[PDB]
Order: C-alpha cells, then sequence, then structure tokens
C-alpha cells in the first residue's frame, strides 16, 4: 500500500523558518521523484519543486527558488522541505506527492498536506458572542478573534444540526480569525427551545458554550 | 584486472546515444529528454569505478531520467526467453517488456565496464556474473532498473518462461530474485505464467513442473493468485 | 514557465449530464497533460494523465483528450460524488504547472435568499468592538451582491464575506457579510443597512436597524 504521511500543522512568526516532512512507505523510496505543491487558503494548486531521493537532485519553480529547499533522508524514507524567511504569503497547505515514473511524472500518490500559518499573532482563544433571533427565525454565534485555525462549532452538544450553517473562517487584518455559525428555526419554537452553540478551539484549550436568547 | 566475460560492446558510446536519439524520435512525448544527459549519467555510473564494487546508487543519476507512460496492465515480464518476448511486443504494440522502455532499450544486448584508476572503457574483458562478481556494471543496471518496472505492474501480470530449460522458473534469475518480490499484492491480482515450448516437442503439461509449483508457492506467500498457460506452438502463437 | 489556462472558473451541471472542461497550454506540451480532482479538505486525486490515460479502477466516465496546446477533460455522466474542483496540469517539462481550476456545481431552480441582519451584542460592545452580520440563507445561484449602507453612505473595505459549500441535499448556498467596526466607529452612526441583490429577487432587499433599538 503506497502511503505518504506528512508532519502536523505548523505556526510560525514572520522571518523564521520551518522544515516540513513527508514519510514514504510501500515502495522503493530512492526510485521516484517526490514533488511538492502549495495551496494558499481558498486558492489553486501551485507546483513548488522536486527532489529525486536516489541522487539528491532537485529543481524548483522560479517563484520558490531561494524560498524552498528540499532534502531526503534515505534511512528514514523521508523527504523534507525547508521554507526560509517566512511571510504571510507563505501561509498555505503544502502537499508532497510521488511522481509516477511510468506515468510520465504525473502525481499518483499524495500526502494529506501540512498547513503552515505565518503570522505575528500569538495563540488566542475566541470570544463568542450571540447573534440573537429578532415563520422562520435565524440565530447564531459569532466566534471572533482566535488564532490559529481551527475552531469547531456544534449546536446543543450535536443534537441540533438541521438548518445549521457554519461559515469558513475569515483572516482578519490583525492576523486573527473570525467566523459565525448560524441556524434557521421555526419562529414559533423560540419560547420553548434552548439554543446553545458549543465552540472548541483546541490550540488554546478554549471551550465555550453560549446560550443564544431573543434580545429583551 | 582481467575478467572472464566479454568486454564492452564495440562502439558502445555511439550505440547508447543513437538509441536514445532514435527512441525520443519514435516517441514524440519524449522529445523533452536530453540525450547528452542520458549518456553522461550512464557513463558516470561505471567509468573510473572498480567493476565489482558497483551499487544501485551509481545508477540513480540515470534512473531519474526517461519518465514515460507504460500502462500498468500492459507490462510483459520474461525470463531466459528474450527473442519470443520481444517478437510478441513487436506484434502487440500496446504491451511493453523492459527493453521496450527507454532505459531498457538503451542497454538491451550490450555489455560494459570500466577500470578503477582510469577513465577508460574496458573493451578487453568485463566481470562474469557467476565466475568473477555479481556486483558488476551490467548485472547491477538490470537488477536496479527492473525493480521499478515490476513495482509498476498491476491486475494480471504476465511472465514468459522458457519451458525447454532445466529450471523453467529459476529462483536466482532477475525475475526470480528481483521482479517477483516487487510485485505488489494491493495492485496485483494474478501472476500469469506463459510456459514456452520453444525447442523440442514436449507434449507434457509443463505447468505441473516442480519449478512452476515453486513459483506458485513464492507468489502465494505474497498473497497473489497464480495462473499458468502452456504455449505448445510458439511459431503459430505469434500469428494468432 | 508554461502557463496552463482553464478559462471557466465554474461550471454548472445536472446529475447524469455530460460536462467538458477545457485547458490551453502557452507552449506545446505534446500529449503530457494530467487532470486532478479535489474536494474540500482533501488532497487532489489523479484521474487522467498523459492527456488520455486512465489508471485501472478510475471510472470510465472520466476521459481526457488533446495534444499540443489544447486539452479537454470530460465526465460522460455526472454523479453526486463528482462535484469538486478539477485542475489540469502539464507534466511535460518542469515546472509542472497547474491550471487555475474549474469548480463543477449542480444546477437547481432559482431560490432567493432569506436575509437577516444582526446588530452587535451588548457583550461585544462591552469588549470594544462591533460586528454587524448580514446573513443570506439557502439561495441559488451562488452569485449575490451585498452592499452595506451606514447613515445613507455606501461602505467599502470594512466588510468581509464567507460562503458555505453547496448543500449536498438542497443544492443551495448560504453567505455571511460582516461589517467590522471599532465600538467608537459604530457609535457615530444610527442606520445600519445591508442591501442584497440576487437573481431570485425582483428588486434589492434591504434589512436595517437603528443602533440601540
Amino acid at each position: 500500500q503506497v502511503q505518504l504521511v506528512q508532519s502536523g500543522a505548523e505556526v510560525a512568526k514572520p522571518g523564521t523558518s520551518v522544515k516540513l516532512s513527508c514519510k514514504a512507505s510501500g515502495y522503493t523510496f530512492t526510485d521516484y521523484w517526490m514533488q511538492w505543491v502549495k495551496q494558499r487558503p481558498g486558492q489553486g494548486l501551485e507546483w513548488i519543486g522536486t527532489i529525486y531521493p536516489g541522487d539528491g537532485d532537485t529543481g524548483y519553480a522560479q517563484k520558490f527558488q531561494g524560498k524552498a529547499t528540499l532534502t531526503a533522508d534515505k534511512s528514514s524514507k523521508t523527504v523534507y522541505m525547508h521554507l526560509s524567511s517566512l511571510a504571510s504569503e507563505d501561509s498555505a497547505v503544502y502537499y508532497c506527492a510521488r511522481g509516477d515514473y511510468y506515468g510520465s511524472n504525473s502525481l499518483d500518490y499524495w500526502g494529506q498536506g501540512t498547513s503552515v500559518t505565518v503570522s505575528s499573532a500569538s495563540t488566542k482563544g475566541p470570544s463568542v458572542f450571540p447573534l440573537a433571533p429578532s415563520g422562520t427565525a435565524a440565530l447564531g454565534c459569532l466566534v471572533k478573534d482566535y488564532f490559529p485555525e481551527p475552531v469547531t462549532v456544534s449546536w446543543n452538544s450535536g443534537a441540533l444540526t438541521s438548518g445549521v450553517h457554519t461559515f469558513p473562517a475569515v483572516l482578519q487584518s490583525s492576523g486573527l480569525y473570525s467566523l459565525s455559525s448560524v441556524v434557521t428555526v421555526p419562529s414559533s419554537s423560540l419560547g420553548t427551545q434552548t439554543y446553545i452553540c458549543n465552540v472548541n478551539h483546541k490550540p488554546s484549550n478554549t471551550k465555550v458554550d453560549k446560550k443564544v436568547e431573543p434580545k429583551s | 584486472q582481467q575478467w572472464s566475460g566479454p568486454g564492452t560492446t564495440k562502439r558502445f558510446p555511439e550505440t547508447v546515444l543513437a538509441r536514445c536519439v532514435k527512441y525520443t524520435e519514435i516517441h514524440p512525448e519524449m522529445r523533452h529528454v536530453d540525450c547528452q544527459s542520458v549518456w553522461d549519467a550512464f557513463k558516470g555510473a561505471f567509468i573510473s569505478k572498480h567493476p565489482c564494487d558497483i551499487t544501485e546508487e551509481d545508477y540513480q543519476p540515470l534512473m531519474k531520467l526517461g519518465t514515460q507512460t507504460v500502462p500498468c496492465n500492459k507490462i510483459l515480464l520474461w525470463s531466459r526467453i528474450k527473442d519470443l518476448a520481444h517478437q510478441f511486443t513487436q506484434v502487440q504494440r500496446d504491451m511493453f517488456t523492459l527493453e521496450d522502455t527507454l532505459l531498457g532499450y538503451l542497454a538491451d544486448d550490450l555489455t560494459w565496464c570500466g577500470e578503477f584508476a582510469t577513465s577508460k572503457i574496458n573493451y578487453q574483458s568485463c566481470p562474469d556474473w557467476r565466475k568473477d562478481c555479481s556486483n558488476n556494471p551490467v548485472s547491477v543496471f538490470w537488477k536496479t532498473v527492473s525493480r521499478r518496472f515490476a513495482e509498476a505492474a498491476c491486475d494480471v501480470v504476465h511472465v514468459m518462461l522458457d519451458g525447454s530449460r532445466s529450471k523453467i522458473f529459476d529462483k536466482d534469475s532477475t525475475f526470480g530474485s528481483v521482479e517477483v518480490h516487487n510485485l505488489q499484492p494491493e495492485k496485483v491480482q494474478t501472476l500469469e505464467a506463459w510456459v514456452i515450448h520453444g525447442g523440442r516437442e514436449d507434449s507434457r503439461d509443463l505447468c505441473q513442473d516442480p519449478t512452476i509449483k515453486e513459483l506458485e508457492s513464492i507468489i502465494s506467500k505474497r498473497n497473489i493468485q497464480f495462473s499458468c498457460k502452456n504455449i505448445y506452438r510458439p511459431d503459430k502463437f505469434l500469428q494468432c | 514557465d508554461i502557463v496552463m489556462t482553464q478559462s471557466h472558473l465554474s461550471m454548472s451541471t445536472s446529475l447524469g449530464d455530460p460536462v467538458s472542461i477545457t485547458c490551453k497550454a502557452s507552449q506545446d506540451v505534446s500529449t503530457v497533460v494530467a487532470w486532478y480532482q479535489q474536494k474540500p479538505g482533501q488532497s487532489p486525486r489523479r484521474l487522467i494523465y498523459s492527456a488520455s490515460y486512465r489508471y485501472i479502477g478510475v471510472p470510465d466516465r472520466f476521459t481526457g483528450s488533446g495534444a499540443g496546446t489544447d486539452f479537454t477533460f470530460t465526465i460522460s455522466s455526472v454523479q453526486a460524488e463528482d462535484l469538486a474542483v478539477y485542475y489540469c496540469q502539464q507534466h511535460y517539462s518542469p515546472p509542472y504547472t497547474f491550471g487555475g481550476g474549474t469548480k463543477l456545481e449542480i444546477k437547481r431552480t432559482v431560490a432567493a435568499p432569506s436575509v437577516f441582519i444582526f446588530p452587535p451584542s451588548d457583550e461585544q460592545l462591552k469588549s470594544g468592538t462591533a460586528s454587524v452580520v448580514c446573513l443570506l440563507n439557502n439561495f441559488y445561484p451562488r452569485e449575490a451582491k451585498v452592499q452595506w449602507k451606514v447613515d445613507n453612505a455606501l461602505q467599502s473595505g470594512n466588510s468581509q464575506e464567507s460562503v458555505t459549500e453547496q448543500d449536498s441535499k438542497d443544492s443551495t448556498y448560504s453567505l455571511s457579510s460582516t461589517l467590522t467596526l471599532s465600538k467608537a466607529d459604530y457609535e457615530k452612526h444610527k442606520v445600519y443597512a445591508c442591501e442584497v441583490t440576487h437573481q431570485g429577487l425582483s428588486s434589492p432587499v434591504t434589512k436595517s436597524f437603528n443602533r440601540g433599538e
């Protein structure tokens, strides 16, 4: 079974470096080009560069020359990508993928990706604010100013899912993230149904349960 | 210094380069290949090296070149029956033996070696794999290049075997020591052997030979199914 | 570098209908073009390579064609699991450049959004900030225009939008537009309005409130 397993999510301050890893199993490591691909949040794929672990030869797209350095450790069957002088534009998911030698170096097996976030921001849990309901009503929770991603949100400890929409996070000018989670419910239900949004931000160990009530 | 096997093929450098140029001419999807770089990497693997100290690492600068498209289900493996295997792919153009790929095509039917202290191509003699040393330029090239071609095979992997041999399946051949062990059960459903009745008339069901049952057993322990077919008439097989 | 251009960023289709996605190369790439499918939160998956080759087990409803500078990827009968982003790539010569991607979404009847506006909570205002949220719920198509107006004046540069993926069950989208202000900037105006334009609306819908009531 060919598998490419990448290292965990990284958070880095600007100007620092990071070294990402891609561990290969299930095939002769030395005999295939390993290629790397960048995907900025909400953007397309961009080819970064490649290494042939058998002899250590490398090559990079112009955009990434001087930014990316690839190396390979034959003993551990691991390829590493070193990213230098980090800036906000380097925040992305980085994939390693194998070139199929008998597929003209198209990418046959892919790692699961490593998220890299570059920011001057420090770990911070969200502030959760109610979006009060005021025959269909809408209500929600605004999950503001957290870092880094991700946050998860459920309603009524997972008992409420019908009509729930949790929006993707938006990067703020502060480098912090924010999102809202909303629910549409019958307006006749507002006096007899409790609505609680449960927010979990694993990076700061912040868990918040917010009861969302109609405003007085 | 002196070896038991024949020396490097006459005009080997020109032959390797012309073959690369011809192969990339026939296959336009390969015109991106730099044939000077191919010859330089091939030459670099064995020149100025002791021809009994050659390793897979020496061939890696050549191994990285020549990426191409060979459908996994169109691979034909073979052992000791080179002529029939290549006539078959000359007829069924969609199928490939290793010698129908660029790297295999470059080295097919050639011999080469160098000397440790000099940049000379040893044209007088080259190590015999059985008499002198197993880690020689020619044997290490085939063993290294073959493993990746075997790793590629999928679904029903076909192998042509010489039924006129004392050992139809040889456990110590490139197929038996390298290719069989690199067939991946997650991708390979069956290994189908075609036992060729090349020489004398042999009405026997050669798929019952002890070496075939040995091959069946080795492939079984690797969780792959085994199938065997007799090719009683090879001359008529090509027309069919 | 060779530039790969996928001219359609998005294509709308129906289950069981065929779809074709085109890709153009800036230079000859022979027949060496691949097509990858990617779903949210997943790695891309190779479907076609070397313009028309398809690995064993990849469904035959996916086909590729083309040579030189023009390539096509076709799904002969769109299935639910095929709604994804498709990227072409040339793997002829490094850098092995990708096209910009084409998102394939499903067509459904027009559905006007239900629009809701939420003033900042007193809890948020006590913390020093003010976010005004405008929600567009369960609409189709994805195209929508949301304009903020404060004390008559059209706003620009102080709002951000976020949109859900197309709902697998009802084929709709939802969107939030959030006007983010400091408490001081919020408290210098009275009327907060969100104006929504969408195919399903005969004229724009405005949802507004007066600060503090």
